C-alpha cells in the first residue's frame, strides 16, 4: 500500500496481522519484528482551486 | 412569489428560451413610531377598531 | 471420557466484533427467517417492518424429451445375400 | 419477511410474493392476492396499518402476529340537515412540526485517484477513455455548488439580522424553546439543540467531502433573524421595512386573517397565551421521546453514506479479471496481456463510478425539489400568514 | 447419541482486526 | 403478467379503498364544506355553504339565494355535461 | 436457471443488489404517492341518506 | 458468458434510469395532485387558474 505509518492505539489481538475499516479497507496493520501497531492514513490529497 | 413588498401586478416579457415578469409591488417606505392599545373603552364599554 | 464431533458447512454468518476487535455475537444467515433479515440488514436489531430477504424460486424436477420413424438401411447392406468382388 | 421488531419478539411471518398456497415453516397458511402470508393469523377485524403487505392486507397484537385488511378511518356522518350549522365555541392552538430535507453533503471523488490509484499504467490506459472524468468531476460540482444554493435560498431571505430585545415580554407568550439560548455554546435553541443531538451524522481513495459553505453557526444565526423578525415585527419585514407592533396585537391581526374578530384574542389572550406555551413545550417531548421524528433527515444522510458506501466496496471486484488489487496484477502478468485485465478492470469501476454519479444526480433533484418547497414554506408560512390550506 | 450444538463453534476467519462492526 | 425476473406488485390501497377515500372526501366537502380540512367537521347546509363561496370570490351572498334554482340548474346541467366529455372525443 | 453466471455475475459485485433497491424505493414511493393525494381524512364521512 | 452478462446488465441498469427519472416525473406529479386535493378540495382557493 501507500500512505503514512503513525503510532496507534488499537489494540489487537496476538494473531491479528492488520486492521480493516467498515469499508473493507486496510487502515492498520501490525507491522513484524516488533509487533506494534501502525495506522495508514492516505497520502493527504484534495482539488486545487 | 412574485417579488419583494406586497403584491400589485406583473408583467411578462420573452427572453430567449426563457421568460422574464417584472413584479411591480408596493414596498411601505418611511415609517413613524407610535403608540398603540388593543381597545379604547368608552362608557365602560371597550371598543376595537373595525 | 466423552467428546462431541460436529461438522462444517459452507454457510454465511454475520460476526459482531467488539471494540477490542473479538467476535462477541454471531447470526447464521440460513437458520430462520429472522436470521435472513438480520444478515439482509447487516444489523443484529431489526426494526418494526417488512423486509425482502431472497428469491424464492421452483426447481424443475424431471425432463420430458414424433414417433421415431426413419432409420437408414443397412440392414440391405450388411445382412445382405451376396457381395461384389 | 414480516417482523414487529426484535425488540418486541422474535416472531416472524413470511410473505412469498405473488406465489400461490400450494406451492410451499408451516403453520397457518394465509392467501393474500398479494402473496402468500406464511405464520401469521388472519383476523377480521380491522385496524389501522402499520406493517403494509399489500392489496389491502397490513400486520403483533396480543402475543401474535395478525393479517387483517386495514381500516381507513372511523366512520362518522356528519348531522346534515338543511337549516342546520355547527359553531364552534372554542378553540385549541396547535403546534405542529414538518421537516424538510434542504441539502446533502457535497462530496466529490477524483477519477483517477479512484479508478486507478497511482498505476500510471492505468492512468495511462484511462486517457484513451476520453473525457469521461472530466464530465463526471463536472456534474458532482454541479451538484456540489447547488447544495450551498439550496441552503441560502431557504434560509437567507432576512437582508438584516435582526435581534429579540432583551426583556421577554410578549404578552404572555413563552417563545424561550425557539429562541437561541445564550447561557450554551453554539447559540441554539433547546429544539434546535435537540435536533441536532437527534441526528448522527473518512477521507480514503478518491473521496472528499467539501464542507458547507454555511456553517452551522452562520445558519443559526439566519434563523434567529427569521424569529425575531417575527416575534417583534409580524409579517411586515418579509415586505419592507421591519415595523415593530406588540405581540398580541399581532396575533389579533393573525385572527383577524382567519375570519376570527380579534375580540376573541383580547378577551382570551392569557387562555391562548398558555395554550401556546403548552402546545409549544410538546414538540421538545415529541421529538425527544419519538424517535424517528427525524427520518426523512436521516435517510438522506443514510442513503448517501450507503451510496459511497457501495461506491468504495465496489473496488474489491474482480469485473472478470483476476483480482481487484492494482498491484497484484502488475506484479503478475505480462503488459501486453496485463492492460487487458486493467482495461477490464477500468471498465467495471468506471460503470461503477458512472452509476453512482447517476444515483447522486437523481438525488440531488429531489433535494432541490425539496429545498424548495422549504424556501417556500419559509416565504410564505415564516414571513407571512398562509391562506392555502394545509 | 446426539447433542444440540447450540450457537458453539464460531472462529475468527481471516486474522483481521475489526472494531465494532458487523462483518459478514 | 411476468414470466422472467420481472414481478408487479400490487398497490396497498385497493381501487375500493381508494374509491372509499374519494367518497369520504368529497362527502366531507358536501355536507360540512372546507371545516372538515381544518378541524371537526361542523355541518352546514349546501346553499349556505356555496353562499360562503360566493362571498369568498367577492359576489355578495344575496346574489345566490335570489338565484338559487338557476345556480343548481347551471350547476346539475355542467356536471351531466362531464360525462359526456369523457363518454365522448377520445 | 443457469448456474454459469450464478458465478461469473458475482464478479461484477454488487450491481444486482444495488438495482434491486432502486426499484424497491421506487415501489415504496408509488404507495407513498397514493397515501398522500388520498389519505388527507382521519375520518370517513358518509353522505346523509336523503 | 460475459458479453451476454455485460449487455443484459447494462440493459437493466438503462431501464432502472429511466424509471427513476420516470418515477421523480409522477412523484412531482403526486405532489401537485396532493397539493390541489388540499388546496382545491379541501378549502376555497384563491390562486388564479
Amino acid at each position: 500500500g501507500t500512505g503514512v505509518l503513525t503510532e496507534s492505539n488499537k489494540k489487537f489481538l496476538p494473531f491479528q496481522q492488520f486492521g480493516r475499516d467498515i469499508a473493507d479497507t486496510t487502515d492498520a496493520v501490525r507491522d513484524p519484528q516488533t509487533l506494534e501497531i501502525l495506522d495508514i492514513t492516505p497520502c493527504s490529497f484534495g482539488g486545487v482551486s | 412569489f412574485c417579488g419583494k413588498g406586497y403584491h400589485l401586478m406583473s408583467f411578462p416579457q420573452s427572453a430567449p428560451h426563457g421568460v422574464v415578469f417584472l413584479h411591480v409591488t408596493y414596498v411601505p417606505a418611511q415609517e413613524k413610531n407610535f403608540t398603540t392599545a388593543p381597545a379604547i373603552c368608552h362608557d365602560g364599554k371597550a371598543h376595537f377598531p373595525r | 471420557a466423552a467428546y462431541y464431533v460436529g461438522y462444517l458447512q459452507p454457510r454465511t454468518f454475520l460476526l459482531k466484533y467488539n471494540e477490542n476487535g473479538t467476535i462477541t455475537d454471531a447470526v447464521d444467515c440460513a437458520l430462520d427467517p429472522l436470521s435472513e433479515t438480520k444478515c439482509t440488514l447487516k444489523s443484529f436489531t431489526v426494526e418494526k417492518g417488512i423486509y425482502q430477504t431472497s428469491n424464492f424460486r421452483v426447481q424443475p424436477t424431471e425432463s420430458i424429451v414424433p414417433n421415431i420413424t426413419n432409420l437408414c438401411p443397412f440392414g440391405e447392406v450388411f445382412n445382405a445375400t451376396r457381395f461384389a468382388s | 419477511v414480516i417482523t414487529p421488531g426484535t425488540n418486541t419478539s422474535n416472531q416472524v411471518a413470511v410473505l412469498y410474493q405473488g406465489v400461490n398456497c400450494t406451492e410451499v415453516t408451516g403453520s397457518n397458511v394465509f392467501q393474500t392476492r398479494a402473496g402468500c402470508l406464511i405464520g401469521a393469523e388472519h383476523v377480521n377485524n380491522s385496524y389501522e396499518c402499520d406493517i403494509p403487505i399489500g392489496a389491502g392486507i397490513c400486520a403483533v397484537a396480543s402475543q401474535s402476529i395478525i393479517a387483517y385488511t386495514m381500516s381507513l378511518g372511523a366512520e362518522n356522518s356528519v348531522a346534515y340537515s338543511n337549516n342546520s350549522i355547527a359553531i364552534p365555541t372554542n378553540f385549541t392552538i396547535s403546534v405542529t412540526t414538518e421537516i424538510l430535507p434542504v441539502s446533502m453533503t457535497k462530496t466529490s471523488v477524483d477519477c483517477t485517484m479512484y479508478i486507478c490509484g497511482d498505476s500510471t499504467e492505468c492512468s495511462n490506459l484511462l486517457l484513451q477513455y476520453g473525457s469521461f472524468c472530466t464530465q463526471l468531476n463536472r456534474a458532482l460540482t454541479g451538484i456540489a455548488v447547488e447544495q450551498d444554493k439550496n441552503t441560502q435560498e431557504v434560509f437567507a431571505q432576512v437582508k438584516q439580522i435582526y435581534k429579540t430585545p432583551p426583556i421577554k415580554d410578549f404578552g404572555g407568550f413563552n417563545f424561550s424553546q425557539i429562541l437561541p439560548d445564550p447561557s450554551k455554546p453554539s447559540k441554539r435553541s433547546p429544539i434546535e439543540d435537540l435536533l441536532f443531538n437527534k441526528v448522527t451524522l473518512q477521507k480514503f481513495n478518491g473521496l472528499t467531502v467539501l464542507p458547507p459553505l454555511l456553517t452551522d453557526e452562520m445558519i443559526a444565526q439566519y434563523t434567529s433573524a427569521l424569529l425575531a423578525g417575527t416575534i417583534t415585527s409580524g409579517w411586515t419585514f418579509g415586505a419592507g421595512p421591519a415595523l415593530q407592533i406588540p405581540f398580541p396585537m399581532q396575533m389579533a391581526y393573525r385572527f383577524n386573517g382567519i375570519g376570527v374578530t380579534q375580540n376573541v384574542l383580547y378577551e382570551n389572550q392569557k387562555l391562548i397565551a398558555n395554550q401556546f406555551n403548552s402546545a409549544i413545550g410538546k414538540i421538545q417531548d415529541s421529538l425527544s421521546s419519538t424517535p424517528s421524528a427525524l427520518g426523512k433527515l436521516q435517510n438522506v444522510v443514510n442513503q448517501n453514506a450507503q451510496a459511497l458506501n457501495t461506491l468504495v466496496k465496489q473496488l474489491s471486484s474482480n469485473f472478470g479479471a483476476i483480482s481487484s488489487v492494482l498491484n497484484d496484477i502488475l506484479s503478475r502478468l505480462d503488459p501486453p496481456e496485463a492492460e487487458v485485465q486493467i482495461d477490464r478492470l477500468i471498465t467495471g469501476r468506471l460503470q461503477s463510478l458512472q452509476t453512482y454519479v447517476t444515483q447522486q444526480l437523481i438525488r440531488a433533484a429531489e433535494i432541490r425539489a425539496s429545498a424548495n418547497l422549504a424556501a417556500t414554506k419559509m416565504s410564505e408560512c415564516v414571513l407571512g400568514q398562509s391562506k392555502r390550506v394545509d | 447419541a446426539y447433542t444440540n450444538s447450540f450457537t458453539r463453534g464460531v472462529y475468527y476467519p481471516d486474522k483481521v482486526f475489526r472494531s465494532s462492526v458487523l462483518h459478514s
